[PDB]
C-alpha cells in the first residue's frame, strides 16, 4: 500500500552524497555563479548562494532517488 | 450630406474648426465680430456628423449646427 | 528603518476633509450643477487621473491596500462574533445532521421575528448559508469561546492593518524601486505567503484540526474534547489517536516518511461519518504544497547572483528561440513585456483580476464535488450557496479583468515602448480574432441554442424521436465521459496505486451518504449535459467577444480612428457615421457585464437543477436514492419548456408559497429583486434627452414657487445612466435568484 | 385514428398543394423578384 | 363592525400572541369596520371625520414643515450651502418652519409666493 | 507621383480593402527630422524614416487623425503633412491643406461657404416651405 | 525601431504593409497555395462551366446524406434517401438562384465592390456576368447530377455491399 522508504544507513547516506555530487557537476554550469553576498568564490567556483542552491537541489534529487530506490527494493 | 450651417452669432473663437475631424470648417475673413472671422463649411461632402463643432462651440445657442442628410459612403466613415 | 525606503509626506490634515473633489482640478472647482456630485464617486479611487507619478500612485495603492485588508479583517470578526453570539454552533456540534445552521436573530419588531425560524433545538434564528459552521468544525472549533477570542484577534488585526496603511504612506512610504521589484516579490510571495501559509496551516491541522475531528468522528461530545494546546502539549494523548506521533520528529530527517503515513494519507476519498474529505488527506495536502510553493519560491533572482531574470526569460520568448509552429510572434516576441507590466498598475490589475475571477470559478467547481469541511454536503443550502457565490464573484472580476485591460490600452499602453511584440502583434490583426470569435459564438449559439428550439418544436409536434434526447437523436459527451471513466479506473488496488477512492463520487465510485442524505454519488452526463456544456461555452464565448472586442478596439477602429483621445469611458461620438453610441472600452465592460450575468445564471442554474435530481436526495436504509426533484433533467432540460415548467414554475414553489413562514423575508426579496430588474429597464431603454427636457418642466414649476436651488439639477450623463440600469438589472435580477435559490434549499433541505 | 394530416371538407386535395405553394415554392421566387426589384439600378 | 363580525374571530382565537397581535388585535377590533373576510377596511364616512383627520392632517402639516424648511434655508443663499448644510440658518429655516401654515398665508396675499411670468425662464 | 518612402510597418488587417482601389483612398505625406515610431491609426506601431514618408489610408478622419498625432504627439512638432486623395483611375488631388495654409488660421481669399447671416432661432418654421423641397435652413430668409 | 527590421514569419500581404491582410502560413504557404488555387474556384485556365460542374458535382454529393441519417424519413431505407436527394435538389435549386440573382444585380453597368473594374481581389476571379451565369448553369448541372449519384449508391447499398464484399461471384 505504501511505498516501502527504508530508514537511514551507509547506502542512504551515498545515494544521498552521490547525488550532491552530481548537483555541483551539473551546477558549475550555471550562469551569475559566485555572487558574493556571503564568501565571493570560496566554494570550488562556487560562492556562498552558488553553495546553497547546488546543495539544495542536491537534496532534492537526493530525497526523490533515495524514496524511489527504496520504494523498488534496490535500497 | 450632412448641412453645416454657421449663423451670425459667431465670435470666430476657431474651436469648432479646431475639433473637427475630417476638416469640413475653415476661418473666413467677416468684419462682423471683433476677431475679424467666421467659421465657414466648403468640405460640408466630408462631414461625418459627430458634432464635435457644436460641442466646441461657445456661444448659446450654437452659432454652428449640423443637420443630417443623405448618407453616402464618407458620412458613414466606411473604410469598406 | 531598515532598507531606507520611506521618508513620505502629504502631512496628516483635517481640513482637506471639507473640500470634496479636491482630488480633480475641476471637481475642486465648484460644483454648479448635480453632474458634479455623481461625478465625484465615478473617479474617485482612480488614483491614475488624480496625480502623474507613477512612485506617489504606488505608495497610495500600498496604503488603500492595508485599508482593504483592514476591512476584510473587520468583516470577519463579525462573522467569528456572530458564531461567537448570536449562533447554536454549540447545539450543531452535538448534533450537525439535525440542528440547521443559524448565526443571525431578528430583534422582536413589526413582524419582523417571525422571521426567526425553528433551527432545532430550542433555537428562534435565521438559517445561514454561509458554510462558517462546517468551516469552523473542520478547522478545530469546539466552543463559542475559541469564535469568540478569533473575533478579538480579528478587530486588533483590523486596527494594525489600518495603522500599517497610515505608516507606510503618511510616515516612511515605501520609494518606487521597491515597488518595481518583482523578482523579491514573487519570491516572497511564492514561499513566505503561500508556502509558509500552507505550512502553518498544515502544522494547525496536524497537531488541533486531525485531533479533535478524529475525536469528533469517534463519537465524542464536542465539549468531552481536550482543547488544542493539549493536543500540542503532551504526546501520549496524541500518541494514542496516532502511533506515528510516539517517534516523533525523527523519522523525517532520516527519511523514513512512511512511518508518517497513518495522519499523512493518500486516501482520496470523502469521510463516511462526516461527508468531507479525509482530514489526514487534506493535511498531507498542505504539507505537499507547502514543499512546492516554498521550493518554487527560489526561482528569480533577486541580491544573489543565482535565479531567474523574468526580463531575459520574456525577452528571449521570440522567434527563432520558440517552438517551430509557436514562431508566428515574431524576432521581439515579449520584448517590451517586462517595462508594460513593472510600469503600469492597471496591465497588473488585469491579469490579477483575470486570474482571481477564474480561480474563485475553480474554487466553486472544486467544492461541490469534493467537499472539504464535515457535514458539508449534506447542507445542500450551504453547498447552493458556497458554489454560487463563488461563480458570481468569479465572473465579477472576470470582467474586471477586462475593464482594466481596456483602461491600460487608451491610458498606459505606449506605441513607441512595444513595437512589433506580441501586443503590437495582436492588435495589428484584431479583425482577424474578432471575426473568428463572432464565427465561433454564431456556431455554438445554433449548435446549443437552436438545438433546443429543435426539441421544443419536436416535443410540441408529438415526436419525441426526433429529439436531441437520449431515446432520439443522442449527443453523448463521450469525451467527458471517457475522462470520467478514465478517473474511476486511475484509483484502482492502474495509474494511480496510492489512493483508495476516486479523487471525487462525482467521477464514479460509490455513493457517500451522511444522515441518510447522499453527500455525493456519480453526476452521470449524457445528452443533456452534452446540450448545456455548449450552452456554457457559447455563453462564455459571447461574454470573450464582447470584452476583448473593448479592449482590442479601446485605442481606435476602422470608424473613430482616434479613439484613444476621446476617452476610456465616453458616451459617444455623435450620431455621425450612422451613430457611433457605445464605441468605447468602457461601454464594452457594460456590455459584457450583461453577458456574464447571462452566463454565469445559466451556469447556477446547470448546477441547481444537475444536483437536484442526479446527486442529492435521501438514501433509506437499503440504499436507494430519492432525488430531490427525482432525476428529470435528463428529459426535461432539454427544451427551453421544461425549463420554465420543471425547474423555474415547479422550484419556485417554496418562495412564492413561503408568505407567513419564517422563509417569508425570502419572498419579499424575489418580489424585490423583480421590481429592481424592471426600474433598471427604465435607464436602460431610455436616453438622457428626455429626461433633461422633463427637469425643465419640474424646475418651471420649482421656480414658480420661488424654490430655486443653486445647484442645478441636471438629468443623469449618458454613460451614468448605463452604469445605473446596468447595476440595476444586476442587483434585482441576482437578489431574485438568491431569493430562489435560499427558499428552495431552507425548505426542502 | 391520424395517422397523416387529412380534409373532412370540400377539396381537401387543395391544402396539400397551397401549403407548400405559398410557404415554401413561390415564396423564394417572390424573394428574388423583390431583391432584383431593390437592387435595379437607374 | 369588527367587535361582532363573525368572520374576524377566526383570526382572534387562532393566530400567534407574541407582542404584535395580543396588544393589536383589541383597539383594532374595537374601532374598526370589518367586512366578510374578517379584514378590517378603511372606511371613509361621518364617523371616518374624525378618524381619517389624523392620518391626513397631521402628514400636511410635517410635510409642509419639510416643504417649508427647505424654502426658507434656499431663499437665504450659494453653491456651498447645499453641499454643507449650515446648521445655523438650518435651525433658523426650522424655527421658522414650526409655525409655517401662518407663513404660507402671509405669502400669497403679500405676493411673494410665486413668480412672475417674465422672471422665470422658459422654452420655446 | 506623390514623394515619400512608405513607413517602416509590418502590415496590418486594419488597412486597405477593396473600397480603397474601387472608391477612393488617401494619401498622407509628412517630413520627420529623425527615425520614430508612431502609432497607425489602423492599429500598431509604425516607424517614420528620417525624411519624406507617404503613408496611404482608406479615409480622410484615418489622415487627419494621423495628422493630429504627428502635430502633437511629437517634440519637435510634424506641421509639414500635406494629404490627397486617390482615385480608382489613379488621379490624386490635393485636398488637406485645401488653401494651402490650415483651416484654423484665417486666409485672405477662402470665402464664405456655409455662412447664413440669422441667429439660429430664426429659421422659417416648418409650415411655409412643406411641398417645396427646402428644409428650413437651405432657405434665405428670416422668420 | 523594430516595426519591419527584422525578418518574421509573418510577412505585409503582397509586400504591401498598408493592404488590410497579413500573409500567414494559412493564406500564403506553399502547400496552402497548392490546394486552394487548384480548387475548381480558383484552377487557371478552366471555363466557368467546368468550374461550377465539379464544384456542383462535389457539394450535391455530400448534401445528401445528412437527411438520411438524420431526416424525418430516416426510420425506413427509401423514403430517407429520398428527402436527402430532394433536400440536395432544393439547396442546388435555391444556391443557383441566389448565383442568378446576385450576377443579376451585381453586373449592372460598372459593379460596385469587387467586381469594379478597378478592383484588385484576387480571391475573387470571376469578373463578368457571362463567367457567373456559366457557373450557375454549371453548379446546377453537376450539383443535381452528383445530389442523384449519391442518391443512386444509397439505393443500391445492398447491390453495392455485396459487390464489395464479392457475394456476386457465386
Ligand atoms: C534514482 C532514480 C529514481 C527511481 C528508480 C525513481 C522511482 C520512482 N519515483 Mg522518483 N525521483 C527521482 C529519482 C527516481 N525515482 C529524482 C531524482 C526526483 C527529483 C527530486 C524524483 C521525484 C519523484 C516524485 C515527485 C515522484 C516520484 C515517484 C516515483 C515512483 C513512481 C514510478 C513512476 O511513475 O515513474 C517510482 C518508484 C512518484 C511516486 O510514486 O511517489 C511515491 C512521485 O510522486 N519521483
Ligand atoms: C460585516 C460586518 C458586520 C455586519 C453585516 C453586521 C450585522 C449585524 N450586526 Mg454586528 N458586529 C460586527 C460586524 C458586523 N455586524 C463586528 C466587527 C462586531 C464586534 C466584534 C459586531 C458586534 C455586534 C453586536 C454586539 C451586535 C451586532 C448586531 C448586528 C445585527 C444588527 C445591527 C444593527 O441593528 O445595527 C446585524 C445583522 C446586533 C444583533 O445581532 O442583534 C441581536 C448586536 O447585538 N453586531
Ligand atoms: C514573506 C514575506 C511577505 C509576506 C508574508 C507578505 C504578505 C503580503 N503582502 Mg508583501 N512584499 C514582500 C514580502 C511579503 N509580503 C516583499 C519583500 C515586497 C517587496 C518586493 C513586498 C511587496 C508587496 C506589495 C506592493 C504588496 C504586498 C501585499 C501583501 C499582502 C497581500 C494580501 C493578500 O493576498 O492576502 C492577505 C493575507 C493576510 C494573510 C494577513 C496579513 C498578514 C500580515 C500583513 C503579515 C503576516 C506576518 C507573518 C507572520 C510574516 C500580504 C499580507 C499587497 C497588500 O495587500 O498591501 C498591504 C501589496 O500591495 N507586498
Ligand atoms: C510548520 C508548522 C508547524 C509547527 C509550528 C509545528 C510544531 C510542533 N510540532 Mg510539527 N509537523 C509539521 C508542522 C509544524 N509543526 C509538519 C508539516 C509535519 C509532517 C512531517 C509535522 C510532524 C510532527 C511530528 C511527528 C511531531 C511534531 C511535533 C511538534 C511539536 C514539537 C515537536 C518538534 O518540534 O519536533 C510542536 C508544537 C511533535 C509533537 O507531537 O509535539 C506535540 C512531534 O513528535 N510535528
Ligand atoms: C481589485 C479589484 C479592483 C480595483 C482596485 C479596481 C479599481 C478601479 N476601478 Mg474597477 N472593476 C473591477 C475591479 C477593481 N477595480 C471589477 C471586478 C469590475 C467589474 C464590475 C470593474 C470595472 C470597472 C469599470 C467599468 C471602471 C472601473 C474603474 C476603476 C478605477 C476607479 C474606481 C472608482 O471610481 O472609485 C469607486 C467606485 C465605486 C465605489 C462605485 C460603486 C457603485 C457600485 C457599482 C454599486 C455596488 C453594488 C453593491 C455591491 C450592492 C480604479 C482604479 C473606473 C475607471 O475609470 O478606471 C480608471 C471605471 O470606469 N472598474
Ligand atoms: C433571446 C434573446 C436573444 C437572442 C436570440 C440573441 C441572439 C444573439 N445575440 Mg444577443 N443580447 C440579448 C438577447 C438575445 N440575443 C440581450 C437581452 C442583450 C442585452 C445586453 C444582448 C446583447 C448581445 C451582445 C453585446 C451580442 C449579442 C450577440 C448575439 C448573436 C450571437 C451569435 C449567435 O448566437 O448566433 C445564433 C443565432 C441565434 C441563437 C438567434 C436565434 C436563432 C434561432 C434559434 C434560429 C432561427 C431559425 C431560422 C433561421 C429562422 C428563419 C425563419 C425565416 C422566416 C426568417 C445572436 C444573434 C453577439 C454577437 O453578435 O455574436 C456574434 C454580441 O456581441 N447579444
Ligand atoms: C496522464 C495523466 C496522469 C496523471 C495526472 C497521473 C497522476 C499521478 N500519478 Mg500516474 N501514471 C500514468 C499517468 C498519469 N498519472 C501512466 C500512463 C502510468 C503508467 C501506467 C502511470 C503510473 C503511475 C505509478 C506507478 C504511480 C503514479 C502516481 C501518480 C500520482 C502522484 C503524483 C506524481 O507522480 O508526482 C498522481 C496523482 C503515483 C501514485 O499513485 O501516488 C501514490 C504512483 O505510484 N502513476
Ligand atoms: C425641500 C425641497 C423641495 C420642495 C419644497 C419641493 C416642492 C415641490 N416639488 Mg420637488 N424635488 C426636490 C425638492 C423639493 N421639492 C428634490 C430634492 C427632488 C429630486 C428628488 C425633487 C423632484 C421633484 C419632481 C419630479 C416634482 C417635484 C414637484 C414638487 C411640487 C409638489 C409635489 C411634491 O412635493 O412632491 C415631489 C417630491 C419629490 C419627487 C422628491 C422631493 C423629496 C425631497 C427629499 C424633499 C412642490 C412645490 C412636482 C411638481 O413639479 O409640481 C407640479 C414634481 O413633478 N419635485
Ligand atoms: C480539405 C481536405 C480534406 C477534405 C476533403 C473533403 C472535404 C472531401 C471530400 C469529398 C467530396 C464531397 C467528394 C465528392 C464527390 C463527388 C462525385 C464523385 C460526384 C459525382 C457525380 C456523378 C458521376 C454524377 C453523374 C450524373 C450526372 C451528372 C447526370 C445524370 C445523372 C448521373 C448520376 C449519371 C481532407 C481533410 C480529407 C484532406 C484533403 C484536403
Ligand atoms: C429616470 C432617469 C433619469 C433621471 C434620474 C435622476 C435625475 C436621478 C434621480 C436621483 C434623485 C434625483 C435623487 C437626488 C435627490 C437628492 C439627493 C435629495 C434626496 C433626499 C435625501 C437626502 C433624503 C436620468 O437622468 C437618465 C439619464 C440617462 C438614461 C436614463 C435615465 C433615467 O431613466
Ligand atoms: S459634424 Fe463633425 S465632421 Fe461635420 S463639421 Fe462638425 S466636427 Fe466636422
Ligand atoms: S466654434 Fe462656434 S463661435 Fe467658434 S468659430 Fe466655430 S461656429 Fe464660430
Ligand atoms: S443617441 Fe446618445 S449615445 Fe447615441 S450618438 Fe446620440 S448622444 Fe451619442
Ligand atoms: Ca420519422
Ligand atoms: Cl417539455
Amino acid at each position: 500500500v505504501v511505498p516501502n522508504t527504508v530508514t537511514w544507513g551507509p547506502n542512504v547516506a551515498i545515494v544521498m552524497i552521490i547525488c550532491n555530487l552530481i548537483a555541483f557537476a551539473i551546477g558549475k554550469q550555471v550562469i551569475q555563479i559566485p555572487d558574493a553576498g556571503p564568501a565571493p568564490g570560496t566554494f570550488l567556483g562556487l560562492g556562498l548562494p552558488a553553495l546553497l542552491g547546488v546543495t539544495s537541489l542536491g537534496h532534492a534529487i537526493g530525497v526523490g532517488a533515495i524514496l524511489g530506490l527504496a520504494n523498488i527494493g534496490v535500497l | 450630406s450632412h448641412s453645416v450651417k454657421i449663423y451670425d452669432t459667431c465670435i470666430g473663437c476657431t474651436q469648432c474648426v479646431r475639433a473637427c475631424p475630417t476638416d469640413v470648417l475653415e476661418m473666413v475673413p467677416w468684419d462682423g465680430c471683433r476677431a475679424g472671422q467666421i467659421a465657414a463649411s466648403p468640405r460640408t461632402e466630408d462631414c461625418v456628423g459627430c458634432k464635435r463643432c457644436e460641442t466646441a462651440c461657445p456661444t448659446d445657442f450654437l452659432s454652428i449646427r449640423v443637420y443630417l442628410g443623405a448618407e453616402t459612403s464618407r458620412s458613414m466613415g466606411l473604410a469598406y | 528603518a531598515s532598507a531606507a525606503t520611506e521618508q513620505s509626506p502629504i502631512p496628516t490634515s483635517f481640513e482637506r476633509w471639507a473640500k470634496p473633489g479636491h482630488f480633480d482640478r475641476t471637481l475642486a472647482r465648484g460644483p454648479k450643477t448635480t453632474t458634479w456630485i455623481w461625478n465625484l464617486h465615478a473617479d474617485a479611487h482612480d488614483f491614475d487621473s488624480h496625480t502623474n507619478d507613477l512612485q506617489d500612485i504606488s505608495r497610495k495603492i500600498f496604503s488603500a491596500h492595508f485599508g482593504h485588508l483592514a476591512v476584510v479583517f473587520v468583516w470577519l470578526s463579525g462573522m467569528y462574533f456572530h458564531g461567537a453570539r448570536f449562533s447554536n454552533f454549540s447545539s450543531w456540534m452535538a448534533d450537525p445532521t439535525h440542528i440547521r445552521p443559524s448565526a443571525q436573530v431578528v430583534w422582536p419588531l413589526v413582524g419582523q421575528d417571525i422571521l426567526n425560524g425553528d433551527m432545532g433545538g430550542g433555537f428562534r434564528g435565521i438559517q445561514i448559508t454561509s458554510g462558517l459552521f462546517q468551516m469552523w468544525r473542520g478547522e478545530g472549533f469546539t466552543n463559542e469561546f475559541q469564535l469568540y477570542c478569533t473575533a478579538i484577534g480579528a478587530l486588533v488585526m483590523a486596527g494594525l492593518m489600518i495603522f500599517a496603511g497610515w505608516f507606510h504612506y503618511h510616515v516612511r512610504s515605501p520609494k518606487l524601486e521597491w515597488f518595481q521589484n518583482v523578482q523579491s516579490m514573487l519570491n516572497h510571495h511564492l514561499a513566505g505567503l503561500l508556502g509558509l501559509g500552507s505550512l502553518g496551516w498544515a502544522g494547525h491541522l496536524i497537531h488541533v484540526a486531525l485531533p479533535t475531528n478524529k475525536l469528533l468522528d469517534a463519537g465524542v461530545a464536542p465539549q468531552d474534547i481536550p482543547l488544542p494546546h493539549e493536543f500540542v502539549l503532551d504526546k501520549a494523548l496524541m500518541a494514542e489517536l496516532y502511533p506515528s506521533f510516539a517517534q516523533g520528529i525523527r523519522p523525517f530527517f532520516t527519511l523514513n516518511w512512511a512511518t508518517y503515513s497513518d495522519f499523512l494519507t493518500f486516501n482520496g476519498g470523502l469521510n463516511p461519518v462526516t461527508g468531507g474529505l479525509w482530514m489526514t488527506d487534506i493535511a498531507h495536502h498542505h504539507v505537499a504544497i507547502a514543499v512546492l510553493f516554498i521550493f518554487a519560491g527560489h526561482m528569480y533572482r533577486t541580491n544573489w547572483g543565482i535565479g531567474h531574470s523574468i526580463r531575459t526569460m520574456l525577452e528571449d520568448a521570440r522567434h527563432p528561440k520558440m517552438l517551430p509552429f509557436l514562431s508566428f510572434i515574431g524576432p521581439v516576441g515579449h520584448r517590451g513585456l517586462f517595462e508594460v507590466l513593472t510600469t503600469s498598475w492597471h496591465a497588473q490589475l488585469s491579469i490579477n483580476l483575470a486570474m482571481m475571477g477564474s480561480l474563485s470559478i475553480i474554487v466553486a467547481q472544486h467544492m461541490y464535488s469534493m467537499p472539504p469541511y464535515p457535514y458539508l454536503a449534506t447542507d445542500y443550502g450551504t453547498v447552493t450557496s458556497l458554489f454560487t457565490h463563488h461563480m458570481w464573484i468569479g465572473g465579477f472580476l472576470i470582467v474586471g479583468a477586462a475593464a482594466h485591460a481596456g483602461i491600460f490600452m487608451v491610458r498606459d499602453y505606449d506605441p513607441a515602448e512595444n513595437v512589433n511584440n506580441v501586443l503590437d502583434r495582436v492588435l495589428r490583426h484584431r479583425d482577424a480574432i474578432i471575426s473568428h470569435l463572432v464565427w465561433v459564438c454564431q456556431f455554438l449559439g445554433f449548435h446549443s441554442f437552436a438545438m433546443y428550439c429543435h426539441n421544443d418544436t419536436m416535443r410540441a409536434f408529438g415526436r419525441p424521436q426526433d429529439m436531441f434526447s437520449d431515446t432520439g437523436i443522442q449527443l453523448q459527451p463521450i469525451f467527458a465521459q471517457w475522462v470520467q471513466h478514465i478517473q474511476t479506473m486511475a484509483v484502482g488496488s492502474t495509474t494511480a496505486p496510492g489512493v483508495a477512492s476516486p479523487a471525487s463520487y462525482a467521477f464514479g465510485g460509490g455513493l457517500v451518504a451522511v444522515g441518510g442524505k447522499v453527500a455525493m454519488m456519480p453526476i452521470s452526463l449524457g445528452t443533456a449535459d452534452f446540450l448545456i456544456h455548449h450552452i456554457h461555452a457559447f455563453t462564455i464565448h459571447v461574454t470573450v467577444l464582447v470584452l476583448l472586442k473593448g479592449v482590442l478596439f479601446a485605442r481606435n477602429s476602422r470608424l473613430i480612428p482616434d479613439k484613444s483621445e476621446l476617452g476610456f469611458r465616453f458616451p459617444c461620438d455623435g450620431p455621425g457615421r450612422g451613430g457611433t453610441c457605445q464605441v468605447s472600452a468602457w461601454d464594452h465592460v457594460f456590455l459584457g457585464l450583461f453577458w456574464m450575468y447571462n452566463s454565469i445564471a445559466m451556469v447556477i442554474f446547470h448546477f441547481f437543477w444537475k444536483m437536484q435530481s442526479d446527486v442529492w436526495g435521501a438514501v433509506d436504509a437499503n440504499g436507494t436514492v430519492s432525488h430531490i426533484t427525482g432525476g428529470n433533467f435528463a428529459q426535461s432540460s432539454i427544451t427551453i419548456n421544461g425549463w420554465l415548467r420543471d425547474f423555474l414554475w415547479a422550484q419556485a414553489t417554496q418562495v412564492i408559497s413561503s408568505y407567513g413562514s419564517a422563509l417569508s423575508a425570502y419572498g419579499l426579496m424575489f418580489l424585490a429583486g423583480h421590481f429592481v430588474f424592471a426600474f433598471s429597464l427604465m435607464f436602460l431603454f431610455s436616453g438622457r434627452g428626455y429626461w433633461q427636457e422633463l427637469i425643465e418642466s419640474i424646475v418651471w414649476a420649482h421656480n414658480k414657487l420661488r424654490i430655486t436651488t443653486a445647484i442645478q439639477p441636471r438629468a443623469l450623463s449618458i454613460t451614468q445612466g448605463r452604469a445605473v440600469g446596468a447595476a440595476h438589472y444586476l442587483l434585482g435580477s441576482i437578489v431574485t435568484t438568491w431569493a430562489f435559490f435560499l427558499a428552495r434549499m431552507a425548505a426542502i433541505g | 385514428d391520424a395517422t397523416q394530416l387529412e380534409g373532412a371538407y370540400a377539396a381537401a386535395w387543395l391544402p396539400w398543394i397551397m401549403i407548400p405553394m405559398i410557404t415554401y415554392i413561390l415564396p423564394f421566387p417572390i424573394f428574388a423578384i423583390a431583391f432584383l426589384w431593390i437592387e435595379r439600378e437607374g | 363592525p369588527c367587535a361582532s363580525s363573525p368572520a374576524f374571530n377566526e383570526r382572534m382565537q387562532n393566530a400567534p400572541e407574541g407582542y404584535y397581535f395580543d396588544t393589536p388585535y383589541q383597539s383594532y377590533a374595537a374601532n374598526l369596520l370589518c367586512g366578510a373576510e374578517g379584514l378590517p377596511h378603511q372606511q371613509l364616512r361621518f364617523d371616518r371625520a374624525i378618524d381619517v383627520l389624523i392620518p391626513f392632517g397631521i402628514f400636511f402639516y410635517v410635510a409642509g414643515f419639510i416643504g417649508w424648511s427647505g424654502r426658507a434655508y434656499l431663499i437665504s443663499s450659494p453653491e456651498e450651502t447645499e453641499i454643507f448644510i449650515d446648521v445655523a440658518l438650518a435651525i433658523k429655516s426650522f424655527v421658522q418652519g414650526l409655525l409655517w401654515p401662518l407663513l404660507a398665508v402671509k405669502e400669497l396675499t403679500t405676493g411673494e409666493l410665486t413668480a412672475p411670468v417674465s422672471e422665470v425662464s422658459v422654452s420655446p | 507621383a506623390l514623394t515619400g518612402s512608405m513607413p517602416k510597418f509590418g502590415g496590418s488587417t486594419g488597412g486597405l480593402l477593396t473600397a480603397a482601389f474601387v472608391e477612393e483612398r488617401y494619401a498622407i505625406t509628412w517630413t520627420s527630422s529623425k527615425e520614430q515610431v508612431f502609432e497607425m491609426p489602423t492599429g500598431g506601431a509604425a516607424t517614420m524614416n528620417e525624411g519624406e514618408n507617404l503613408l496611404e489610408l482608406a479615409r480622410k478622419e484615418q489622415c487627419l487623425a494621423l495628422g493630429a498625432q504627428l502635430r502633437t504627439k511629437f517634440k519637435p512638432k510634424i506641421t509639414d503633412y500635406k494629404i490627397y486623395r486617390i482615385f480608382p483611375n489613379g488621379e490624386t488631388t490635393f485636398i488637406h491643406p485645401a488653401d494651402g495654409v490650415f483651416p484654423e488660421k484665417v486666409n485672405e481669399g477662402r470665402g464664405y461657404s456655409g455662412k447664413k447671416d440669422r441667429r439660429i432661432g430664426e429659421n422659417p418654421n416648418p409650415a411655409t416651405i412643406k411641398f417645396s423641397g427646402q428644409n428650413t435652413f437651405e432657405t434665405d430668409m428670416k422668420s | 525601431s523594430d516595426a519591419y527590421i527584422s525578418d518574421d514569419p509573418i510577412q505585409p500581404y503582397q509586400g504591401n504593409p498598408q493592404l488590410g491582410n497579413l500573409a500567414t502560413p494559412i493564406n500564403s504557404s506553399n502547400l496552402a497555395k497548392a490546394f486552394i488555387n487548384n480548387l475548381p474556384a480558383y484552377r487557371p485556365g478552366l471555363t466557368p462551366f467546368l468550374r461550377g460542374l465539379e464544384i456542383g458535382m462535389a457539394h450535391g454529393y455530400f448534401l445528401v446524406g445528412p437527411e438520411v441519417v438524420f431526416g424525418p424519413l430516416k426510420e425506413g431505407s427509401h423514403g430517407a434517401n429520398l428527402s436527402g436527394l430532394i433536400t440536395a435538389i432544393y439547396i442546388t435549386v435555391s444556391a443557383c438562384l441566389g448565383i442568378s440573382i446576385f450576377a443579376l444585380a451585381t453586373f449592372q453597368g460598372d459593379p460596385r465592390g469587387t467586381y469594379n473594374s478597378h478592383s484588385r481581389d484576387r480571391l475573387r476571379p470571376l469578373r463578368k456576368k457571362e463567367d457567373w451565369y456559366q457557373l450557375s448553369g454549371g453548379i446546377l448541372m453537376g450539383s443535381l447530377g452528383g445530389a442523384i449519384f449519391a442518391y443512386a449508391l444509397l439505393e443500391n447499398f445492398e447491390l453495392l455491399d455485396s459487390i464489395l464484399r464479392g457475394a456476386v461471384n457465386v
